[PDB]
């Protein structure tokens, strides 16, 4: 079945770095668009970044550009998020979210309160 | 926590789905082609039927 | 002015009339021995003294009679009544050596061919275009029903010109001799001629009022007229086919009551042609205002978008070039090059030149709005992928 | 024989076609408009304005629950096993009045009420009692309503769908308002009680003439959430022919935030510092230059999506709206006139 | 502690994986080689139903196989006559956005639901000669995705609020509530005996429920995206699903694991509807690319296509007789296949 397992994270000092990994299983990774989502303490979910099926199209939110970088290995079904220069404002649970349908140009509900194709996340405290 | 209650329901409905009578696949698929070789002649779409019998002809 | 076999035959009509009426009205001479008079389709020889020649002038209907209006054609009969038999038991001998003589006829023969092929390729391509709009049922809209009504007005007009040219086979009679002008003149004033001509005047007037419907309808789509569909569509069929009859059969009667001779050609002094030309001009003058107002809409929709200064006018040119065959806006051009006061041969050359170009209008609509239409091309693609399942 | 059965089954089929055609002349003569957007976008105020010119009652229900949540907290402060300590040395009748509203036969809801708790909201004891009053069956929406008290205090406050989600006064999955402009008929549908997951029920509005996307510019990350929602709507396979009327609503607030103080859009949008006010910009009279730059930078963020994805089938009509604006109806009327004309011109292949 | 609760969860769920993997000994495609294929199965559009203004979203066949109700987003319920193509009933709805419809097994009422979060029941035969709304079932906090009749007073609905519900039409109250889905419930299929029924949701999982008790008996996984459609095998011991991953799967209630996969590399669009043959030999599915494929449910091969639609095929279904196949689509037209 569709299962997304996030690894990495934990408490880190400001200005540090962090390597978040997302191991996928139960679907063809090369057919879907991937996302990274976070939930700050006492706030709703916020989309962070997204990468296309092959990786030839990458996007970031207006507060992590240059610092974060997302990559995927389709041969091993893995989604990365290399985080650098972390601030005490980027402390949240970071979720690895998958696009609903394959071969699709849009992802509608990756940041909804209830969304199935999303892991349990990994807590990142700064 | 509300999700603590949601974790109390979730594994409660998961324990009930582990101890069940699981028959083989060689028995589940052999008895599937039995309902196929016993209702085929009653299937109007499997075998071509004469024309004036169909109310849509 | 310009003259041809047309003006010669019309002059041969009155010459035959003024002499046949004076053939019997002229009192027989009080003397005897006189030679009998007649008329041999070339001249009306009067009664003369026998044993002498006839001093009959050259007939004034000839196109070259302007050169020698004092030479006389000669014929001799003896007191016995000797209409002298020429070579080998032939007609009475006569001496025509006093007055006897690219062309406007060849100019008309070439023009007839190039609007016959134009009307043929328009007919053949529109029949295919009509079998396509009617074939795929997904291509059934109110605009597509007005198009098929326009496709028929082109087919009817193209056929009605074939009927006119085949009824009077003038393309072989351009070099008809004197012994055939009676078979041409009687076919003119006959009702069979006036019926094919009236059928042509309606289909031409019906084609111009289907180009006006195409404009008024397209104008209502942009001027936001969302009134009843069936009250508006059957009002368009009532205009594309009915309004012509409101000024064509009232023209067909004024040419039936107050005109004696002819195939209802333009009158000598009166202006009975205004019944047909004025409403055609009104439909052309109004359809030009629609063309300008629609083009004003296309330039504003292109300004608010984001395009380069190069292809913003190329798309505007392709829009202007494909709207012309649909609204027939090339007719406002020909409505100014045409001489409305021209008569006879001058009128046919000025009219056949316009027809040699506008006969290809039906073909242009069949390719632009049917064969290269975006929806039609996709309709043909889907109908083939299903045949790949066999 | 039984061919009589055909007579009714032909007559009945007919006495339906003559009304189905009557229903066709009204259906095709009415433009259907989907009113999307986040709750605080002002979409609700735009709707109220549209109805008044040419759901609101829930405000009283929000007010009553907020009163119960606040008064509850004052009693809780005492209920605490260590009764919590209040930072304000004197209630000044604030807490006392709150208590005086207990089982009120019905609450008039005069302003002093709010002023009293507006101040008591950050009270150390009040916050501590609420945290304990968690154990005392604390209301789920109390913290949220307590944060919005100033927004609610305004007499012309009209609750967002986020507010109506927190309370439970939404039963109807969709709200309709039919309005007519210049004798033209328009049907606007404000989606009500539906979950935040739209990837299924958004496909129903694939045949509307225009989706009205109301956005909050002053909220610049709500604004990024409105950009990802626009991007997924513009790039959906079933909404690929649907035009989007974009309403950047909260213009007054965008202006105050930008002119008064520096909440840098540069913080939450980096490329704003390297952005210049466009030459086709039309700043209105007295419009400060930075705000006239703040307006067009947020406008060009949505236009970047509609140009990078729009292949010539759907179009975007941005407007620097304000929720109270009376011209919003006319703005929608003119954009629907432009959408219909572009559809006709594409049928004739003239565009 | 959530972590311990979610850890015993893998301790519990991983054992279900080995229970089904131990039961795996021979694939269904491996045990079906002594039989012959069915060959190409050609069908023709016998009728074409016209009269709907907007797109068609749902259609339920009648057991009578004489009538069938259709729901179109223009706010109209229309019951047809698949032999005469005459419009028997035209119901003007008070909310144009409807997403499902049902043919009650008694013919006295029809069901429908959509974005209004209200299931409307219409009395077809009232003793004065006018169709009007018999009952409005209010609850469900979300769109009604699918509704099926049990009798003239009980009806099971599925909603976008991730739940199902049983209702009482006389009073108006909601009887039962089926919870456990984490995504919008799309389709449901009642069993032959109506003892059980399966439901597919946007969580890429199929859940076998019990209308009597109310608990989820089984949960089936293997799909990769939202399951849009689900149908029971005629014998009741299996069921097929249609997902957005461009794949149909045949599960089995007894073996609790997937038995066959119906997919093609040329197929990349989502399935919108599924149905079985009366003998269950042919699995018919409606796709997003306007086509309808005919699968051999026993050998996973393809055997035919129903290609006559211009827009997305939204609904599908076989009559209780077993010959006619109706297809609705977003082009406002229904088609009977044979
Ligand atoms: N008498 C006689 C006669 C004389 C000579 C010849 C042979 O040589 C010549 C010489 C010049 C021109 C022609 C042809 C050129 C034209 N067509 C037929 C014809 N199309 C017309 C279209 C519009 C109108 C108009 O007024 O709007 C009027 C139209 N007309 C003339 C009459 C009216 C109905 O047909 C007739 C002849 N042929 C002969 F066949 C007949």
């Amino acid at each position: 079945q569709v299962q997304l397992q996030e690894s990495g994270g934990g408490l880190v000092q400001p200005g540090g770095s962090l390597r978040l990994s997302c191991a996928a299983s139960g679907f063809t990774f090369s057919n879907y668009k991937m996302n990274w989502v976070r939930q700050a303490p006492g706030k709703g979910l916020e989309w962070v970044s997204d990468i296309s099926q092959s990786g030839a199209s990458i996007s970031y939110t207006g507060s992590v550009k240059g610092r974060f970088t997302i990559s995927r290995d389709n041969a091993k079904n893995t989604l990365y998020l290399q985080m650098n220069s972390l601030k005490p404002e980027d402390t949240a649970v970071y979720y690895c979210a998958r696009c609903p349908a394959p071969f699709t140009r849009d992802c509608f509900d990756v940041t909804s309160t209830t969304y199935a194709y999303r892991g349990q996340g990994t807590q990142v405290t700064v | 926590t509300a999700s603590i209650a949601q974790a109390r329901k979730l594994v409660e409905q998961l324990k009930m789905e582990a101890n069940i009578d699981r028959i083989k696949v060689s028995k589940a698929a052999a008895d599937l082609m039995a309902y196929c070789e016993a209702h085929a002649k009653e299937d109007p779409l499997l075998t071509p039927v004469p024309a004036s019998e169909n109310p849509f002809r | 002015a310009t003259v041809s076999l047309w003006e010669t035959v019309q002059k041969w009509r009155e010459y035959r009339r003024q002499c046949q009426r004076s053939l019997t009205e002229d009192p027989p001479p009080a003397t005897d021995l006189f030679c009998n008079r007649t008329f041999d389709e070339y001249a009306c020889w009067p009664d003369g003294e026998p044993g002498s020649f006839v001093n009959v002038s050259c007939p004034w209907y000839l196109p070259w009679a302007s050169s020698v209006p004092q030479g006389h054609v000669y014929r001799f009969c003896t007191a016995e009544g000797l209409w002298l038999q020429k070579d080998n038991s032939s007609l009475p001998w006569r001496d025509l050596s006093e007055c006897e003589e690219s062309s406007p006829e060849e100019q008309l023969l070439f023009l007839y061919i190039i609007y016959t092929v134009g009307y043929a390729l328009s007919f053949s391509a529109l029949v295919i275009a009509s079998a396509i709009l009617l074939g795929f049922r997904h291509l059934h809209c109110t605009r597509n029903y007005i198009h098929l009504n326009l496709f028929a007005s082109f087919i009817l007009r193209a056929l009605s010109v074939f009927i006119k040219d085949a009824a009077l086979k003038w393309m072989y009679s351009t070099a008809a001799q004197q012994h055939q002008w009676d078979g041409l003149l009687s076919y003119q004033d006959s009702l069979s001629c006036r019926l094919v001509f009236l059928l042509m005047q309606y289909c031409v007037a019906a084609n111009y009022y289907w180009l006006l419907v195409e404009g008024v309808y397209l104008y209502t789509l942009l001027a936001f007229s969302v009134f009843s569909e069936q009250w508006i569509f059957r009002l368009y069929v009532s205009i594309g086919w009915g309004v012509p009859l409101l000024f064509v059969v009232p023209w067909g009667i004024v040419k039936y009551l107050y005109e004696d001779e002819g195939c209802w050609t333009r009158n000598s002094n009166m202006n009975y042609w205004l019944i047909i030309r004025l409403p055609i001009l009104f439909a052309i003058g109004v359809n030009f205002l629609i063309f300008v107002r629609v083009i004003c809409i296309v330039v504003s929709k292109l300004k608010a978008n984001l395009m380069c200064k190069t292809d913003i006018k190329c798309r505007l040119a392709k829009s202007t070039l494909t709207l012309i065959p649909l609204l027939g806006t090339h007719e406002v051009i020909f409505a100014f090059v045409m001489d409305e006061h021209a008569r006879g041969t001058l009128r046919f050359i000025k009219l056949f030149t316009e027809l040699s170009f506008t006969s290809f209008q039906g073909l242009m609509v069949a390719i632009l709005y049917c064969f290269v239409n975006n929806e039609v091309q996709l309709e043909f693609r889907k109908s083939w992928e299903r045949w790949r399942l066999e | 024989d039984q061919r009589n059965e055909e007579k009714a089954q032909r007559e009945a089929n007919k006495k339906i076609e003559k009304q189905l055609q009557k229903d066709k002349q009204v259906y095709r003569a009415t433009h259907r408009l989907l009113l999307l957007g986040a709750g605080e976008s002002g979409k609700n105020t735009i709707v109220k304005q549209m109805r008044i010119l040419h759901k609101a009652t829930k405000v009283q229900d929000i007010k009553n629950n907020l009163k119960e949540a606040i008064e509850t907290i004052v009693a809780a402060m005492s209920n605490l096993v260590p009764p919590v300590e209040l930072a304000n040395p004197e209630n000044q009748f604030r807490v006392d009045y709150i208590l005086s509203v207990m089982n009120v036969p019905d609450f008039d809801f005069p302003p002093e009420f709010y002023e009293h708790a507006k101040a008591l909201w950050e009270d150390e004891g009040v916050r501590a009692c609420y945290e304990r009053s968690n154990e005392y069956q604390l209301i789920d929406c109390a913290q949220y309503f307590l944060d919005k008290i100033d927004v609610i205090k305004q007499a012309d406050y009209v609750p967002s769908d986020q507010d109506l989600l927190r309370c439970r006064v939404l039963t109807s999955g969709i709200f309709e308002t039919k309005f007519q402009v210049d004798k033209v008929n328009f049907h606007m549908f404000d989606v009500g009680a539906q979950r935040d997951e739209r990837r299924k029920w958004i496909q129903c509005f694939n045949d509307v003439t225009a989706i009205i996307f109301v956005v909050a510019s002053s909220s610049y990350n709500r604004l990024q959430a409105a950009l990802k929602l626009f991007d997924s709507i513009w790039n959906n396979k079933w909404l690929r022919d649907t035009s989007v009327i974009l309403f950047l609503n909260k213009q007054d607030l965008l202006a105050e935030k930008v002119l008064a103080g520096k909440s840098k859009i540069e913080d939450y949008f980096p490329e704003f510092a390297r952005y210049t006010t466009p030459e086709d910009a039309t700043p209105e009279p007295g419009e400060d230059p930075r705000v006239t730059r703040a307006k067009y930078f947020i406008r060009d963020e949505f236009l970047r999506i509609s140009t990078a994805s729009g292949d010539g089938r759907h179009y975007c009509y941005p407007h620097f709206t304000c929720a109270v604006d009376t011209e919003n109806i006319r703005r929608v009327f003119n954009d629907c006139r432009d959408i219909i004309q572009r559809m006709h011109l594409r049928q004739y292949e003239l565009l | 502690e959530l972590d311990q609760l979610r850890q015993e969860a893998e301790q519990l769920k991983n054992q279900i994986r080995d229970a089904r993997k131990a039961c795996a000994d021979a694939t269904l495609s491996q045990i079906t080689n002594n039989i012959d294929p069915v060959g190409r199965i050609q069908m023709r559009t016998r009728r074409t139903l016209r009269g709907h203004l907007a797109k068609i979203y749902a259609m339920h066949w009648g057991t009578d196989s004489r009538l069938l109700v259709s729901a179109s987003q223009d706010g109209k319920l229309i019951i047809w006559d698949s032999y005469t193509t005459n419009k028997v009933h035209a119901i003007p709805l008070r909310s144009s956005w409807v997403m499902t419809c049902a043919y009650a097994p008694s013919g006295n009422y029809v069901a429908c639901g959509g974005l209004d979060n209200i299931c409307s029941i219409y009395n077809l035969k009232t003793r004065e000669g006018n169709v009007r709304v018999s009952r409005e079932l209010a609850g469900h906090t979300g769109y009604l995705s699918c509704c099926r009749f049990l009798d003239d007073n009980q009806i099971v609905t599925s909603s976008g609020d991730t739940t199902c519900a049983l209702w009482d039409i006389e009073t108006g109250q909601q009887t039962t509530t089926f919870t456990g889905h984490t995504g919008d419930v799309m389709s449901l299929s009642l069993a032959p005996d109506t003892r059980l029924f399966v439901s597919g949701a946007c969580d890429a999982s199929a859940k076998l429920w019990d209308v009597r008790e109310g608990m989820c008996r089984q949960t089936f996984t293997g799909h990769e995206s939202d399951i849009n459609a689900i149908c029971f095998f005629p014998n009741g011991n299996a069921f097929a699903t249609g997902s957005d991953d461009a794949t149909c799967r045949l599960f089995d209630l007894r073996a609790d694991q997937e038995l066959m996969t119906y997919s093609h590399d040329n197929i990349i669009c989502g399935i919108t509807s599924v149905s079985f043959s009366k003998s269950g030999r042919l699995l018919l599915a409606g796709y997003d690319d306007f086509n309808c494929n005919v699968w051999d449910a026993l050998k996973a091969d393809r055997a035919g296509v129903l290609a006559g639609h211009d827009n997305r095929v939204s609904c599908l279904g076989v009559t209780d007789d077993g010959m006619a196949v109706a297809t609705g689509s977003w082009d406002s037209f229904l088609k009977i296949w044979n």
